[PDB]
């Protein structure tokens, strides 16, 4: 008989960005 | 809230009073809490006071 | 003692929630097919006692496919009448923020905004099985037909009462009907049997589609023939000799000779012999129905082999002369196929091993009863050969026969090709 528990068991390529101030001390 | 709301006539008041000695009803478990505690709300937003 | 009475509803809901949050359709497919698994173990092992069993996986089923629903009529409660109730029942004040959410869900579907209002204010395990969710929703829909509110509102709070939030989601996904999973209903059938969706189609009846196509081995082909029933043989079709090597994948075939004779099928049992047409009409006064009655039921009652008790056969009906040892063109008959032979049913097989049992069915005699004669080809001079041959004969053509073809009833294609002169 048992019940109904014990049936159903419950690479690539690299980037790069550059980012330059620009700002009056440079 | 259910029997309140059975009531057909004009209620001016809504009161419940609660007669008990166990000031932590649930302490094992914390949703039962949190679902009283919303209830309480609910019940307070529509009207009903408790004491 | 149905299977739906011992299966929580909760169960299936965890299952339609893990189908819908997979994103692989190999995912989906392996859940639902865990699930069918251990239902049909169950089932198995329920009714090891019981001989006739109606119980199937229709109750899950119906549930899965709302939009296939035929017995249960509307059920009269849409987006906004769901939402009302929701809020007189849930005794949500009026101007609250739970309230304007459900009434104001921009007539994120309903059933998502419900989970959530639910959530923190219902239970986390619910107690309602597959077939008490299918004897209220059938309550309600009988109720909404009789006109009547009440019974419908008890029957709403029960299920809100007695169910989770996940479960109340699916409920009310099932009442809208619009129960989206990402997979459709063609993968659904494929997965539930292999031939699902074309009986649906032949029949809009699911609870039929669900029994009939319980166990995974039997097809279609064994419950389409049946003992004393009359089925509806397949015919071939036309097709050019130019492209006849394309047909088939350039594989060996079997090429027989057309006879001009009437279709028609016939069932031994002992001493009965039912007779039928193609069109299911009954001629068995034309022979008789026992071997001491009619003209060519006697003859063949001898040529049947000892070993063979029950069979059934299927083939072309002519006239024949054996004067000049002639057939006339529009008693002999012709053996070409063969559909149930013992308790086995030979309709999964496929036509070698029906031509393979053919030769065991009965010692072959000429004038009343014998077997079409045939050969084997793999070449488009071998089809030119013998439609030539044929020509010279008179017969009208030539049937061209794949081996690996199986018997597929009422269906036009397949193997089975005529070769005409055009």
């Amino acid at each position: 008989m048992s019940g109904w528990e014990s049936y159903y068991k419950t690479s690539g390529r690299d980037s790069l960005i550059f980012l330059v101030d620009a700002s009056k001390a440079m | 809230a259910n029997l309140f709301s059975d009531v057909q006539f004009k209620m001016s008041h809504k009161r419940i009073m609660l007669f008990t000695n166990e000031d932590n009803p649930h302490g094992n478990d914390s949703a039962k809490a949190s679902r009283a505690r919303t209830k309480a709300g609910d019940l307070r937003d529509t009207g009903i006071f408790l004491d | 003692q149905t299977v739906a009475s011992h299966v929580p509803f909760a169960d299936l809901c965890s299952t339609l929630e893990r189908i819908q949050k997979s994103k692989g359709r190999a995912e989906k497919i392996r859940h639902f097919r865990e699930f069918l698994d251990s239902w049909r173990k169950f089932h198995d092992a329920l009714h090891k006692n019981h001989k006739d069993v109606t119980d199937s996986f229709y109750p899950a089923m119906r549930l899965i496919l709302p939009q296939l629903e035929r017995e249960r009529m509307a059920y009269g409660i849409k987006e906004t009448m769901l939402a009302k109730l929701y809020i007189e029942l849930l005794n949500l004040p009026r101007d609250g923020k739970d309230a304007l959410k459900l009434l104001n869900y921009r007539t994120g579907d309903f059933a998502m905004i419900a989970y959530f209002v639910l959530k923190p204010r219902c239970l986390q395990k619910g107690s309602l099985t597959i077939q008490q969710v299918n004897d209220l929703l059938d309550s309600i829909a009988s109720n909404n037909s009789a006109k009547r509110k009440d019974l419908i509102k008890k029957s709403l709070l029960q299920l809100i009462t007695q169910s989770s939030a996940l479960e109340q989601k699916w409920l009310i996904r099932m009442i809208i009907k619009d129960l989206k999973l990402g997979v459709s209903q063609q993968t659904i059938f494929s997965v539930f049997h292999n031939d699902a969706a074309e009986l649906h189609n032949v029949t809009t009846d699911l609870e039929k589609v669900c029994r009939q196509l319980h166990d995974p081995s039997v097809g279609l082909s064994d419950i389409s023939i049946t003992l004393f029933s009359a089925f509806k043989p397949m015919l071939a079709a036309i097709a050019d000799i130019e492209h006849i090597e394309k047909d088939m994948k350039h594989q060996s075939f079997y090429i027989e000779t057309k006879l001009d004779g009437e279709r028609m099928q016939m069932h031994k049992d002992g001493d009965v012999y039912k007779y039928f047409s193609r069109n299911g009409y009954n001629y068995t006064d034309q022979f008789g129905a026992s071997p001491t009655e009619g003209s060519l039921t006697p003859f063949i009652h001898n040529a049947f082999k000892a070993d063979i008790q029950i069979c059934i056969l299927d083939g072309e009906m002519m006239a024949y002369n054996p004067n000049t040892q002639t057939f006339m063109q529009k008693t002999c008959y012709c053996v070409f196929d063969v559909l149930m032979v013992n308790n086995k049913k030979l309709g999964h097989e496929t036509l070698r091993k029906r031509y393979e049992i053919l030769s065991s069915i009965f010692t072959p005699i000429p004038g009343r009863i014998e077997i079409v004669q045939k050969t084997q080809a793999h070449t488009k001079n071998e089809v030119i050969d013998a439609l030539n041959e044929a020509i010279d004969k008179r017969e009208e053509g030539i049937m061209v026969k794949q081996p690996l073809s199986i018997y597929k009833p009422d269906k036009r294609g397949e193997g089975w090709l005529k070769i005409k002169p055009e």
